[PDB]
DNA sequence: CAGCGGCTCTAGTCTGTCCAGC
DNA sequence: TCAGACTAGAGCCGCTG
RNA sequence: GCUG
């Protein structure tokens, strides 16, 4: 939340971004702007590229290429406000080795 | 001024002198009527009761006119005011037919694979199919 | 022309295999494109995909030229793999029109594609005498007099010069003494002949018999000094057509002569032009009478009268109700075949305008009209995939319970309700795609 | 409110329909050939098969199908009966 | 254009949560485990 | 016995590869068909109904309701589709620029694209060639556009293609029947030539026949992109597994869960969505009343009015009788802006473990360390596992609690992820059952690194770690030769302070 | 039985690095693929050997050790022409229920070859007279995973005569 | 003598304008 | 509020045939 | 609106 009232917090902006960037600190930037704010798992199909959920693909009525993906949680709102305006972030995933 | 009227009581009436067709011998042009249309059209068609006797050629005229986009003869000699060569001739149907129980179904066109409305399980064709 | 691509990958799947129609259909989704470059798109080894243009090639399905590179593209014509779906009825107007003995030779021409002579006639005498009695053997001589007895009336044309070259091995397009020359079928001749037929039903069904046989005798003696890309056929005199009137009729000069300035002055019209273009309407409004009755079909022909003037005359022109007829104008609209309104003139403004008015298109109504024919086959064969596969344990019972049988004869009545019905919408192609290439210049 | 009760209807009925099995005599003729060389051209020499099968299998064994009067007369005339072209 | 995005960039890192290949992203450890590698096979 | 399965496949994403989704794709995701305008039924329960916006199968966004579709609470549930059938297509708003393109590209009269066998062979091997950039993809459509539009008569029928050009909002129009000073061409003087009624009830018709056009619209480009040849379509520089011509034009709309639009003030995306659902029924109704054509052109151009501002209410070109009164957040407006998702919520984001107070001085420490005050310590807590070197020290913490000043807020068993307050129960008997693996979550403690930031960062010493030492007084503290990269300066200055929760955050920040 | 050539992505947690690999990874992989059907592989049973083991990374998350391990496991899987000695363990009058012993108790046989005797008349009656063998004759495996068994086999016996017993 | 074509020029339009707190 | 560097148009004249 |  926002503020002081809401015990809200406090925000790293674009300009404290570009400060931990020129010190190449890559894991401090995960920690800071993903894990203390808004870490998510969703279902990926790894067939059709879209989002599912439970395990389970609607779009292919298949169970068997779904797999959770760490994002954060406001990607994941990006990724379905897209696809109402026709915009479709279609993702394929490797393995993380 | 006659809305309250149903000319698909009369376009029958306008079309049985042309199913019969007497003499379909070819001995000669056979030139074909349209006068006697209008002649009939004037003192008396098969029986129907009709509130409007007063015979003009205005509204009368018309029933041809919805007709021909029923499949019955063209104009030929209408130019002439009253009396002229006025040509006509009942056209039977050019083809055949062409269709089949998915050319009717309008939502059912969605589908292009197994789908909600896959064809593989269709209700239209497994109407058809019996 | 995605349904197109839908029956290509329906048609080889049924005749061939399957990777001839995989390697098939991707090269007419990528078009010129080289041996290596489809077999690497396509994921399929290339000893395969060798194996599969082979039989693309010889069944004449896709064609090879190189230009620059020294590399041969292939490339596969589109409209032609269509044609296998006209293939029993290829077969069935040489039954009309020839023995038994040529009908059976534009089978196995259609059938193993290139063919010699000395091939062909070599075939038809194994399959003609073994159904017919032994020691009572038909001579092959019969075969070789009705062979060319084809091609003078031009329905076998040969195949267009080899280019041989180095990429091309001539050893692997022929399957196993003379080598011979090979051809195709001539199924452009056909196409005409098809035709022939349409134009010679269109006139008995609406004029009378004896106009038709003239219009037939016209067309008759007008086959080889033609070909399909004529704008109408070669003009003749009435003194030649007395001459090549049939021996059944009996009519006079005079009477045939009235019939003949009766059959020139109609609103009809041979003009080729505007024979496949009032079939095409009349194809149109079988449609609408097949799917939106006849009160529909009666302000669809009412559009064809009027180029541009509607709705202030289509409530008074057809004297149905204003309800009812705006129904039948936005769902031919919404179905594309009311077309638009092309006539609007006020600036853009949808409620202030010179009013919109009606106008059938005819061409736009055609290609969608093919496009929804084209759709359609693909769910009849789907249909005839889909109940091929569970019933197969029944089929060799016979090579048996009586719900078990009961299934096997509603099937039978299933898939010839759907192959007769494959043939039926296949006709509206041809009788809509004679008329789409007979308004497409520069092809 | 006035649609807000399900999916409009399962299937759409239209109170017109297809008109029959159309060409109802002659297509006996065609309808035989489309069932005959559909038995004769996935029988053909020009076909492909499922040699994916034999590599999918590593069971190969023998006594299995894995592991296992033309009365004519010379003559000789080509004609050119046909077009000169291309 | 249907293109497909690279998720190789700092910015789209940070997006998708993902630690970004610049600075300490650059290399890989390996465990310096007491292990033997292609070992002793059992015969058949 | 039980089949293998594997126990936890996490995968690392490789590629997004963008796209469009056909309306019977659409179809196949979404869970219900949506229909009905009201949002909630009329009676006091306060249910939304069963088949209209909110419907509890497209998710929830309250914990008083659960979702229906999976029977999963608010912070468990993905969220669901629904999907609208529209009576009559529409533009989507974002494609419209590129629509215009492609039927300046193709042939109006047969959709095959109006190029050279000889140009088509070149563009295609230019598509073929493998490391092509997407700047190079847009330079090349841009060249192919160039040439189609040097052309007037199609290679493939023979048709005339004149201009497409926009006419208005969301709206197209194409001259394929020009009038020139040089004799009339036959197609165009065909189109015109007879009239005649028409002319006798329209005074308009008669004067100016040219000035009508071809007025293109989603009922025929629909029919046209579904008859482009799938050879051609690379051409237009789209990819063919990614999209379609015939998608660009939507007759179907997804409507999002319930969790990207949350029931509370009181929600108006809703609304919008309804708008477009009440203009639908309402089109239906026209056409079952005979309305007039110009009534249902007005009633179809509202509804792609609502479908564009649905998508971004930020169009230029709206007539004065048809623009919002109120201002309202479409899609457009909360991904673009500082507020939207890119910049707002994730290229900068409000993060936990975090703190501000005043700043003050202090030269008795240490330039690498700073003071904070026992009131943020004692909330800012570092989560220490249990292991053999620190188990005796988290037992003395666990001890004292939460309410001394060396101690712990919450305790978490090994391999389970609820936390259990350790204000309550008795701390004596949870410091016996420690056990490795655990986890203490002890107070901020002296030697803790911990970041110090104030708020305009000009450069990268703007932020630095420092070694935190707890003091009793309420403001932050440093020694003042940490002032000058700070740009602080005592007067009532304020500075953020974050906490890392991470082993490997602890030395990324104390070494570098 | 057969061996099966597999590829894992075996994750050592941090508090086993005393223990070498090699070892440490087998004791996991145990844990992995006992008693588990592989759908159209077979019943896993144990570790034959690791054939190739490949450097241990470590990842930014876990700091536990995920070394890809290439290794060869024994597995269960009757190649449709083994004659097998298994015992009845259950009678159903549909078809007899053998189990090889102490293996898998999930071989079904269907049972219609045999002598012109044949019925199961639900008193346990195994077969109408004129260890017991068995032939595998079919692969059958059904994948359970359906929503938010499984190695069943059909099994025969034709006219062996069984000298020994009838 | 006439027609492409690029130049050249209006001008049209959409696109930004620090970080954060209360 | 203040550009601002894109995107079509309107031409223009003069060789380009 | 003001503080930063
Ligand atoms: S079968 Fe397939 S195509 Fe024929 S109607 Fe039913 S859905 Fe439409
Ligand atoms: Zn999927
Ligand atoms: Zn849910
Ligand atoms: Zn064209």
């Amino acid at each position: 939340t926002e503020g002081r009232s809401r015990d809200g917090g406090l925000r790293l902006g674009e300009m404290e971004r570009d400060c931990l960037i020129g010190y190449g600190a890559s894991m401090l930037l995960l920690e800071r702007l993903m894990i203390s704010s808004d870490a998510f798992e969703v279902d990926v199909c790894g067939q059709c590229g879209l989002l599912g959920y439970s395990g389970w693909c609607h779009y292919c009525k298949s169970s068997c290429h779904v797999s959770s993906l760490r994002i954060p949680y406001a990607c994941k709102l990006l990724f379905q406000e897209l696809q109402s305006m026709n915009i479709i972030p279609r993702l394929k995933l490797s393995k993380y080795n | 001024k006659f809305l309250q009227s149903k000319a698909e009581t009369a376009r029958e009436s306008k079309q049985n002198p042309m199913i019969q067709r007497n003499s379909s011998f070819a001995s000669s042009h056979e030139v074909w009527k349209y006068i006697c249309e209008l002649g009939i059209s004037k003192v008396e068609l098969s029986m129907e009761d009709i509130e409007t006797i007063l015979n003009t050629l205005i509204y009368d005229g018309k029933v041809e006119m919805t007709i021909i986009a029923a499949k019955e003869g063209t104009v030929g000699s209408v130019d002439g005011h009253m009396k002229l060569y006025r040509a006509v001739n009942p056209i039977i149907p050019p083809t055949g037919l062409v269709r089949a129980p998915c050319g009717l179904c309008p939502v059912f066109d969605d589908c292009h694979e197994g789908g909600e409305i896959s064809p593989s399980n269709c209700i239209y064709m497994t109407e058809w199919l019996e | 022309t995605q349904a197109e691509i839908k029956l290509c990958s329906l048609l080889l799947q049924e005749h061939f295999g399957e990777i001839v129609e995989k390697i098939g259909v991707h090269l007419i989704r990528t078009g010129s494109q080289p041996l290596r470059v489809i077999a690497h798109d396509t994921g399929t080894s290339l000893d395969q995909v060798k194996k599969a243009l082979c039989v693309l090639v010889q069944h004449n399905l896709v064609s090879y030229q190189v230009h620059k590179r020294g590399v041969v593209e292939y490339e596969a014509q589109c409209s032609r793999v269509l044609r296998m779906l006209r293939y029993p009825r290829y077969i069935y107007t040489t039954k009309t029109l020839y023995s038994d003995t040529g009908e059976l030779i534009v089978e196995e021409l259609l059938l193993n594609g290139k063919l010699t002579m000395s091939a062909v006639v070599k075939k038809v005498a194994d399959r003609l005498t073994e159904t017919m009695e032994d020691g009572k053997t038909m001579d092959y001589a019969e075969v070789s007099n009705t062979f060319v007895r084809l091609a003078d009336t031009h329905f076998v044309q040969r195949c267009p010069s080899v280019p041989t070259t180095e990429n091309s091995d001539p050893g692997p397009p022929p399957p196993a003494p003379d080598d011979g020359i090979y051809w195709q079928a001539n199924l452009d001749r056909f196409h005409q002949h098809f035709r022939d037929q349409a134009i010679v039903s269109a006139v008995a069904n609406r004029m009378d018999q004896t106009s038709s046989e003239i219009v037939r005798t016209m067309l008759r003696m007008s086959e080889i000094t033609t070909s399909s890309s004529a704008p109408f056929t070669q003009p003749l005199s009435s003194n030649e057509i007395f001459r090549s009137l049939p021996v059944g009729y009996n009519i006079s000069k005079q009477v045939l002569d009235q019939y003949l300035t009766l059959l020139a002055d109609d609103p009809l019209e041979i003009n080729l032009h505007k024979a496949l273009a009032s079939l095409a309407t009349a194809t149109l409004e079988s449609v609408v009478q097949e799917r939106f009755g006849s009160r529909c079909a009666r302000i669809f022909r009412l559009v064809l009268q009027k180029k541009h003037i509607e709705q202030k005359q289509v409530e008074d022109f057809a004297m149905i109700p204003a309800k009812e007829a705006k129904d039948m104008l936005y769902k031919m609209l919404s179905e594309n075949f009311m077309s638009l309104q092309e006539i609007p003139k006020t600036p853009d403004h949808a409620p202030s305008r010179t009013f919109y008015l009606y106008t059938v298109n005819i061409l736009s109504a055609a290609r969608m009209l093919l496009h929804r024919c084209y759709k359609s086959i693909a769910n009849l064969i789907e249909r005839r995939q889909f109940e091929t596969k569970e019933n197969k344990r029944l089929l060799e019972k016979s090579q048996i319970t009586a719900p078990e049988r009961q299934q096997l004869e509603t099937l039978k009545r299933n898939v010839n309700k759907l192959d007769a019905s494959e043939i039926q919408v296949d006709e509206t192609i041809f009788l809509l795609e004679s008329y789409i290439e007979c308004t497409m210049k520069r092809q | 409110f006035s649609k807000g009760e399900k999916l409009p209807d399962v299937v759409l009925k239209p109170p017109p329909l297809f008109p029959d099995t159309d060409y109802k005599p002659v297509p006996l003729k065609t309808g035989e050939g489309e069932e005959y060389m559909l038995a004769l051209k996935q029988e053909l020499r020009e076909t492909m098969k499922r040699m994916p099968y034999f590599i999918e299998t590593p069971e190969e064994r023998q006594d299995i199908e894995r592991y296992s009067d033309w009365r004519r007369l010379p003559r000789e005339m080509m004609p050119r009966n046909k077009c000169k072209k291309a | 254009f249907g293109q497909k995005d690279s998720v190789c960039g700092v910015s789209e890192c940070i997006i998708m949560g993902i630690p970004m290949n610049i600075g300490t992203g650059l290399f890989k450890l390996l465990h310096k485990a007491d292990r033997d590698p292609n070992p002793p096979k059992r015969p058949l | 016995k039980e089949q293998f399965r594997e126990t936890d496949v996490a995968k690392k994403i490789s590629h997004i590869c963008f796209g469009m989704k056909s309306p019977e794709e659409m179809r196949q995701q979404a869970h219900i068909q949506v229909v009905s305008k009201n949002l909630y039924s009329q009676d006091n329960q306060h249910a939304p109904l069963l088949y209209g916006v909110l419907d509890h199968r497209m998710g929830t966004s309250e914990k008083d309701r659960p979702c229906e579709t999976c029977g999963k609470n608010l912070a468990d549930c993905l969220g669901h589709y629904g999907y609208i059938d529209l009576e009559l297509p529409c533009f989507h708003v974002g494609y419209f620029r590129a629509v215009i393109g492609i039927l300046q590209m193709i042939c109006k009269t047969c959709c095959h694209i109006m190029l050279s066998q000889e140009e088509k062979k070149q563009f295609l091997d230019y598509l073929k060639r493998p490391g092509l950039t997407y700047l190079q993809k847009r330079g090349l459509k841009k060249k192919i556009s160039d040439k189609c539009r040097k052309k007037n008569i199609c290679h493939h029928c023979g048709a005339f293609n004149g201009t497409v050009k926009k006419c208005g909002l969301l709206k197209i129009i194409h001259e394929k029947y020009k009038t020139n000073k040089k004799v009339v061409d036959p197609i165009v003087s065909n189109f015109l030539q007879s009239f005649e009624t028409a002319i006798e009830h329209n005074k308009e018709v008669e004067p100016l026949l040219g000035r009508a056009q071809e007025n293109l619209n989603p009922l025929v480009v629909l029919n046209l992109f579904k008859r482009i040849p799938a050879e051609d379509v690379p051409l237009l520089l789209m990819n063919p597994e990614a999209g379609k011509p015939s998608d660009l034009i939507l007759t179907r709309l997804l409507v999002p869960p319930l969790c990207i639009r949350p029931s509370v003030n009181e929600d108006d995306l809703t609304m919008k969505l309804t708008e477009i659902i009440f203009l639908n029924d309402v089109i239906k109704k026209h056409r079952i009343s005979g309305a007039k054509t110009q009534m249902i052109m007005e009633d179809w151009d509202f509804l792609q009015l609502q479908c564009a501002l649905y998508i971004n209410s930020e169009l230029s070109g709206i007539p004065l009788n048809m623009a919002p009164k109120k201002w309202t957040r479409g899609f457009v407006q909360r991904l673009k802006g500082k507020q939207g998702r890119f910049r707002g919520n994730l290229s900068g984001k409000r993060v936990d473990f975090s703190g501000r107070t005043v700043i003050s001085p202090d030269p008795n420490l240490r330039i690498d360390e700073v003071a904070v005050p026992v009131h943020v310590a004692k909330i800012l807590t570092f989560p220490e596992k249990v292991n053999k070197a620190n188990i005796n020290f988290l037992r003395k913490l666990v001890q004292n609690g939460p309410e001394v000043h060396p101690g712990a807020n919450f305790i978490q068993q090994r391999h389970t992820q609820m936390k259990r307050f350790l204000k309550y129960g008795n701390r004596e008997k949870m410091a016996q059952e420690l056990k490795y693996g655990d986890i203490v979550e002890r107070h901020l403690i002296d030697g803790d690194v911990v970041l110090f930031n104030r708020q305009p960062s000009l450069h990268k010493l703007s932020i630095m770690a420092h070694l935190a030492r707890v003091k009793p007084h309420r403001t932050f503290r440093f020694n003042e030769c940490v002032c000058t990269p700070y740009n602080a300066d005592f007067d009532g200055d304020e500075m953020n302070l974050h906490l890392p929760q991470t082993e490997e955050a602890k030395a990324e920040a104390l070494v570098l | 039985f057969v061996l099966v050539e597999m590829v894992d992505t075996v994750r050592i947690p941090p508090w086993q690095f005393e223990r070498k690999l090699n070892d440490s990874i087998a004791e996991e992989l145990n844990k992995k693929l006992a008693n588990k059907v592989v759908y159209n592989v077979g019943l896993c049973i144990c570790l034959f050997d690791i054939t190739k083991l490949e450097d241990a990374y470590v990842f930014p998350g876990d700091g536990a050790s995920h070394t890809k391990v290439h290794f060869r496991c024994v597995v269960f899987h009757p190649f449709l022409d083994e004659i097998l000695i298994g015992k009845i363990k259950g009678c159903s009058p549909e078809g007899v229920h053998v189990s090889l012993g102490f293996f898998d108790d999930i071989l079904i046989p269907p049972e219609s070859l045999q002598q012109p005797a044949k019925f199961d008349e639900a008193e346990q009656v195994w077969v109408w007279e004129y260890g017991e063998e068995i032939r595998f004759r079919v692969v059958d495996e059904s994948f359970v995973d359906t929503s938010p068994y499984t190695l069943v086999g059909s099994i025969s016996e034709p006219g062996l005569g069984l000298l020994s017993w009838w």
